[PDB]
DNA sequence: TGCCTGGAGACTAGGGAGTAATCCCCTTGGCGGTTAAAACGC
DNA sequence: CGTTTTAACCGCCAAGGGGATTACTCCCTAGTCTCCAGGCA
């Protein structure tokens, strides 16, 4: 097997645009972008938890990470959505 | 330009035999595939060897004939790696059974 | 060499002037009369109509409440404001609400045909998603128990310093907001 | 019962949590961090895909190509600031001729 | 029928900025990559994806440097890039 | 010469003048001086030297003899220039 | 409450900075541009430092957080920590 | 009055030889506090933090002045103009 | 207790010029430089071992990190010193 | 008995080993890697202090000050390329006169 | 100079790393033919 | 812009060499406990 973010990006695209498709090259580019953002946020949260002498990566660490990396509006909406997701995860 | 002029002059098929090369078979498939063929003869059959080659694939996809003649001065390579390819090119006998031989 | 920018409401339900005579007088007044300009005007205000003729405030018959957050700009002292507006109400027309706003504040007369029009456009947007998933959740800005420290959300101030970035910001917000409905 | 459905997302919460665990970023990982990270990732992906779809529809194309991704990331100033140091293969450069050269 | 200089240049600029085709041939760039890598270690193999990524990165860096040196030359009230323009661009970028 | 062609063209001359011309046209340059070619050739040579050295070190650390695409991706990512569409 | 303190950075300060940088002659319009770029740089650095402090549950900005913010934008500052 | 250009050279030599601070403490501190009031109110600052901010500001401004000086030299100008700083920040990739 | 490279930097300085002193500011500068270089090398070696799917940081990883980070002659001298050091550690 | 004495270095290999362990850089760490890293750090600090002492002796000073360290870093091209992005307190880089702006 | 905790030594083991065995697919080197691209000149 | 040249691109031929695999071994480092002297106040 070989794991990838292809089907998830495809589902998001079909949920935002039901007509327009996506090619293999664009899918690989999107997967690389997702991996880059993931590793950026992970390293940010890791060094943030290290600066506070902590050892548990929690929602606050990822929130600070996205507030530091994503500039301006891209931050705000994101964290809002994030909070929303968190709240929904507390619902079930 | 001379090839295009010749193709234009003979676009209606006012010819008896058309003699071309594999390079002209491939490059000029967009014009020659429109005509149907009944009998084809290919010399230097040793280059046709690969069944998945662009030459054989182009021959298959461009047109379909009933009689196929292969001429060559020496049999397939000693190790006969693509003997089944020549067999399928010649007759539909080993096409569906070559994988077990 | 000069560009023209303006807005106006048509009310196409009557027929006393045509989109050609309006341009015939709008360019004669500006003294930039040109056949290409009159045709350019009749080539833009007709598509707006045909695109918006399908949406009318009739047969709504639904007590709907929405937090209208609009922004106006007249290339000087632009402003933004958000309040509670109840659909399915015919007593208060947006023109009267605009006259009230221009009267209470120290605003020139030219702001009356600016906040009303931009408000109608919002109404059309509120009616656009009404043709589909437009369920009205209890969206409130403030209360006391059922349905106030300060009125920081409820602001009608005017700002000279341009925050000329809302166009992308609203589109950014709107695109995510639309996907929020589906879940 | 997958946690993505509970959280209401389309991204794999379990895969993100596993990548956070085996990535040696820390010794422990909470339960809200994976869903939060998946939310940020899906928001960014949805924004980029929406912009790419709009760009493709403007170019009357129904299949997104790297050119559309480049146009969408360079038109929006926010993503341009975010991915300014990142080059995109088969994306080219946006057409921009100077006034002194026209 | 001849055109005055400058118009065909603008047509080519528009054509190249519109398209995304590769402006460097595959085999010369691959041979140059192999020659440069011979100095670091001999008898090294190369995948086609590796040389393709190298070509893409090189073209991206070159077009970025060309945009920068064009801006630098326009700052000098000129329309001709010069070696000193590229040197100034590289010195300001810090990758000298 | 009938004896031999005597062709010794260097490998660095593979990137020819029209290639640099197309690159400059894509970059937005209208008129190009005649000395730009050697300068951009040297710049490209230095950049390729750096990237190839980094990729060779990366692929040698893993004891492999084939320079893969991921090695070049990591070499580019090290210098603060991430490339997409290859891994 | 502090507001409109950008005027604290005065023309002799910018002149001394330019002399340290090797500038021999300075135009009268340079000072506004230097003040603006200084304001935006300080805005970015102080925003990052305030985010660091808020994450650290502190009420006092420290030199360590400033060093971390400079590393985030990308630069290392010796002699103060980190 | 000397010929313009010699006091400039003397100041160049003196400031490149010295290693002192060129920006006063109190104005920079007030500016930092004013800028920090926007992101969060009722904050406090340490002296070491303000000193590090001042050192970073001085280093960045000296680098930018070197860059704009080179840019002005390229344009056959001994004087620097705002367009030079704008070009420097555009080439650096931050404008 | 707090850790610092002050005494070690002082000893290294005394092993080069016994008459040359050092100030507290220069000592803190050297300590911060040591910390920064150590963090750089450790992160480089960690990501190198991660690229090879390894879970053990060995002398080879640090050697590769040094050859990637230090330019030219410095790198050579460093790797030579490291080899001599590990040889002297394995001998005893 | 300290392992640094066995190796012959002054830097504490035990401290580097502990930092690599509790630094969450990997799941396991070797035994020769801490000694190697300590030797690299010792060589780097030796070079820096040697150049700083040379600069101080050239300036007729009996102590090392940040100005001497800055001069030693900016003079050597190797360290300049290595330490190009890092800024150091007590700045100023190189006294130099431009031949075109006399 | 006095004090102590991080560092070091001895014992245990298990899992990651080293080494052997296996094989096919990607690569390397070369040639044919065509022609759009590269070179030289005014 | 022209005219002359020619090397790049698609197509074929052959081979062998690391990059993949899996299976077995093995010893290095992670602990755990017990001293202790180098590092800190």
């Amino acid at each position: 097997r070989k794991e990838s973010y292809a089907i998830y990006v495809y589902k998001v695209l079909k949920q935002v645009h039901p007509d327009t498709g996506i090619s293999s090259k664009a899918m690989s580019i999107m997967n690389s972008f997702v991996n880059d953002v993931f590793e950026r946020i992970a390293g940010e949260a890791s060094r943030l938890a290290h600066y506070n002498k902590r050892s548990t990566i929690t929602s606050r660490e990822i929130q600070t990470a996205v507030r530091l990396l994503l500039p301006g509006e891209l931050a705000k909406h994101a964290v809002s959505e994030g909070t929303k997701a968190v709240t929904k995860y507390t619902s079930a | 330009n001379q090839r295009h002029s010749l193709q234009h002059q003979i676009r209606v098929g006012n010819f008896d035999v058309l003699l071309t090369t594999y390079e002209y078979i491939i490059k000029d498939k967009s014009l020659l595939s429109k005509h149907d063929w009944a009998h084809m003869i290919i010399d230097e059959g040793h280059r046709m060897k690969n069944a998945q080659s662009k030459l054989s694939f182009t021959i298959s996809h461009y047109y379909r004939t009933r009689n196929r003649l292969i001429l060559t001065g020496t049999p397939l390579q000693n190790n006969l790696p693509e003997l089944w390819a020549l067999l399928n090119f010649v007759l539909p006998k080993i096409f569906n059974s070559a994988k077990t031989f | 060499g000069h560009t023209i920018k303006d807005q106006f409401l048509w009310n196409y339900n009557d027929d006393s002037i045509s989109p050609e005579e309006f341009a015939s007088i709008y360019c004669k007044d500006l003294d930039m009369t040109s056949a290409t300009l009159q045709t350019q005007i009749a080539n833009i205000i007709k598509e707006q109509l045909k695109d918006l003729e399908n949406i009318a405030a009739t047969e709504i018959m639904s007590d709907l409440h929405v937090i209208i957050n609009l922004t106006c700009n007249l290339q000087d002292r632009f402003f933004e404001d958000n309040f509670q507006w109840n659909l399915n109400d015919k007593s208060l027309t947006p023109e009267r609400f605009a006259t009230s706003i221009v009267q209470d504040l120290g605003l020139t007369r030219e702001f009356i045909p600016l906040i009303s029009q931009s408000l109608h456009e919002t109404i059309l947007k509120i009616k656009k998603d009404w043709v589909d998933g437009h369920l009205i959740q209890d969206h409130v800005p403030n209360d006391a128990a059922f349905g106030g420290s300060n009125w920081c959300p409820r602001v009608e101030i005017l700002t000279k310093e341009e925050i000329q970035k809302r166009e992308i910001e609203k589109e950014r917000n709107l695109r995510r907001l639309k996907r929020e409905t589906d879940r | 019962k997958t946690r993505s459905s509970r959280a209401g997302l389309q991204f794999p919460v379990g895969r993100v949590h596993r990548l956070l665990r085996k990535g040696n970023y820390a010794e422990r990982v909470g339960a809200g961090a994976p869903v939060y990270l998946a939310a940020v990732l899906e928001y960014l992906t949805a924004e980029i895909l929406e912009l790419a779809g709009n760009a493709a529809r403007d170019n009357k194309k129904t299949r997104i190509i790297p050119r559309h991704l480049q146009l969408a990331v360079r038109n929006d100033e926010e993503l341009n600031k975010l991915l300014g140091r990142v080059t995109i293969a088969q994306g080219g450069v946006l057409p921009n001729i100077q006034s002194v050269l026209l | 029928h001849r055109y005055r200089p400058g118009t065909v240049a603008l047509r080519e600029i528009r054509r190249y900025q519109k398209s995304t085709e590769l402006l460097i041939r595959k085999l010369p760039f691959q041979r140059l990559v192999r020659e440069i890598a011979q100095d670091f270690k001999t008898d090294l193999r190369f995948q086609s994806s590796a040389v393709m990524a190298l070509q893409e990165a090189s073209e991206a860096y070159l077009v970025a440097l060309f945009e920068d040196t064009n801006l630098c030359a326009i700052h000098a009230k000129r329309v001709t890039i010069m070696p000193k323009d590229i040197q100034l661009a590289r010195r300001i970028r810090g990758e000298r | 010469a009938k004896r031999h062609r005597k062709v010794l063209r260097d490998n660095i001359q593979g990137i020819t003048k029209p290639a640099i011309r197309r690159l400059a046209r894509r970059g937005g340059v209208k008129r190009i001086s005649g000395l730009i070619y050697e300068e951009t050739r040297g710049v490209l040579k230095v950049f390729l030297e750096n990237v190839i050295r980094d990729a060779v070190t990366y692929t040698e650390h893993a004891k492999r003899k084939t320079v893969t695409a991921m090695d070049v991706v990591y070499a580019l990512k090290r210098q603060g220039r991430t490339l997409y569409g290859f891994g």
